[PDB]
């Protein structure tokens, strides 16, 4: 097998030894602890072993000292010759870290990372950013309230993200290397435990925002920035210059001061978006008379939707569609309707 | 003295700790004032009832200053 | 064999190693002590190795250094091919606990979980509570009245 | 121990003063009440 590692987070790790696991169809071929061949000396964070310019890394043996190549019986050979694919996973990763003396020399001997895992995990919560260029997973310490003796400062979600990645509080919002991470402009995926807690904590507060709700102990939160963003002050990163642009009070929110009838149009070719996927489309609300948004892209569903605003209150919404496969055709979305 | 009774030997002052924050200067933790975000200085607090408030084996005074490693990401200096 | 673990109790175990036993029909084919392939580093209480979303773990060898795949004679093969099943048994387990040094390195180095078992099981009593999703088994002290 | 400590959510427990390890586990009683040993131990096992 040919394979290269990666790294993400905050810290490096020396003398890494992954234990991998193979699976064909429900079964298990073998799980191999890494021998001395494919051991990795260093992993600087945000990189890969080996580096960007070389071949990947091969493993072929299973013993303690490397001999006795990995076996497969006859029936699984007939399964594999049919053209099926086998899958490769990790179970655990051990290594060491770097400690020093009082301005002495760095010693890395028995400073195992294996024993510091479960002590950290049951204290923190997990936050994973997914940008379109890399990824970022972090663990942030939490506060318990059933025990009064467990002193620690409690903070909210919007400060936890602020300290997780180094963000600059510009104009009440915040950025991360000049990308807008707002409550408004990012896609927030939770799971049922997390969502069950936070939406049942929202009704107790006056301000119905989700960045300023209180942290808890065990949570797993994923954030993801979109690709195509339509901020009306600046930064509409778009090859499609918008049709019938309204220019009246387009700062952020508080600027609901364009109420127009008619349609607007966007047409996007396949050269700048990647095919074969199920995109999501999200937005906020208003109090117009009526509207619809039409999708006319083939090899998918090409119907439209009902707008159906309950109030003026800025209510998000999300739909989905599928892409074509690198054709000459462009995905065209129209926004028809009277009122805004 | 009176405002220097640290419980854990985290080498940090509990008066500097429960309050608004503490800042590293000349490898000594000092109090915090509000004219320091113009310089690039941060602000952070923790719990003084523990020697390792986060879990990773670096202590509080170790992690507040830059005295442990250089390849550690700079996003992980507050405890 | 494909196999995962479980752990219902009050303590994690570092460097977990179970040594298991195979039985076919009244007899014992082999008893494996686990090699460094199927060792487990971290295992928190109320969890499993690996997590709840992955395929199980393999074991196929019986030697100390992982070679020498497990043998079966002719007649046991022909009896096994008539639809019978083998059963997997736990004989005993071993691991390590966590001690902490001078406000520093939590050291777990040969501090074995083996030599504290015969004391605790002859001192406490055993309580098992079971519900529909998981169980719990605890040991709690009681007084010799004599 | 006082009755007012149960209002703030504190527990209450005793031990044997003829050994330092009254539950046999290799942690001491002061290590187990004052929870300064390891966090992934569940909090209901802190009482000795």
């Amino acid at each position: 097998a040919n394979v290269r590692y990666y790294n993400t987070g905050t810290a490096p790790m020396y003398k890494v030894t992954p234990t991998t696991n193979l699976v064909l169809d429900g079964d298990t071929l073998s799980t191999i602890k890494a021998q001395e061949n494919q051991i990795g000396n260093n992993l600087s964070p945000g990189d890969t072993y080996p580096k960007k310019g070389l071949s990947p890394l091969a493993l072929n043996t299973m013993d303690q000292f490397s001999s006795r190549l990995i076996p497969i019986n006859y029936d699984q050979l007939k399964k594999l010759d049919a053209g099926k694919q086998i899958k490769l996973e990790t179970t655990q990763v051990s290594g060491n870290f770097g400690t020093k003396n009082s301005s002495g020399q760095i010693v890395t001997e028995g400073n195992s990372w294996s024993d510091y895992i479960s002590q950290i995990d049951s204290i923190s919560a997990s936050i994973i950013l997914d940008t379109e260029n890399e990824s970022y997973e972090r663990r942030v310490t939490a506060k318990n309230l059933q025990d009064p003796e467990d002193k620690t400062p409690e903070l909210t979600i919007g400060e936890a993200i602020e300290k997780a990645f180094g963000a600059t509080k510009k104009d009440g919002l915040l950025y991360f290397n000049d990308i807008p991470i707002d409550e408004s402009c990012v896609e927030l995926i939770f799971d049922d435990n997390t969502a069950n807690k936070i939406k049942d904590s929202l009704k107790t507060l006056s301000d119905k925002k989700i960045y300023n709700v209180k942290l808890e102990r065990g949570m797993n939160i994923l954030i993801k920035t979109p690709t195509y963003f339509t901020n009306f002050d600046d930064y509409n990163n778009y090859p499609s210059t918008w049709s019938n642009v309204n220019t009246t009070n387009q700062d952020g929110l508080q600027g609901s001061a364009n109420k127009l009838n008619g349609e607007t149009k966007i047409k996007i070719p396949m050269s700048e978006l990647k095919p074969y996927k199920r995109y999501v489309f999200s937005g906020y609300s208003k109090d117009p008379l009526t509207s619809n948004s039409i999708i006319v892209k083939i090899k998918a569903k090409e119907e439209k939707t009902d707008y159906l605003v309950p109030e003026q209150g800025y209510t998000k919404f999300s739909y989905e569609f599928e892409t074509t496969e690198k054709d000459s055709s462009n995905i065209e979305i129209t926004l028809i309707g009277s009122g805004t | 003295w009176e405002d220097e009774d640290l419980d854990t030997d985290n080498d940090n002052i509990p008066d500097s700790y429960e309050r608004n924050g503490y800042t590293i200067k000349d490898l000594i933790a000092v109090k915090w004032e509000d004219s320091f975000a113009e310089q690039g200085y941060k602000k952070y607090v923790s719990n003084y009832l523990e020697s390792n408030t986060a879990g990773d084996p670096y202590t509080d005074y170790e992690k507040a200053s830059g005295s442990f490693d250089k390849a550690i990401k700079t996003e992980a200096r507050d405890p």
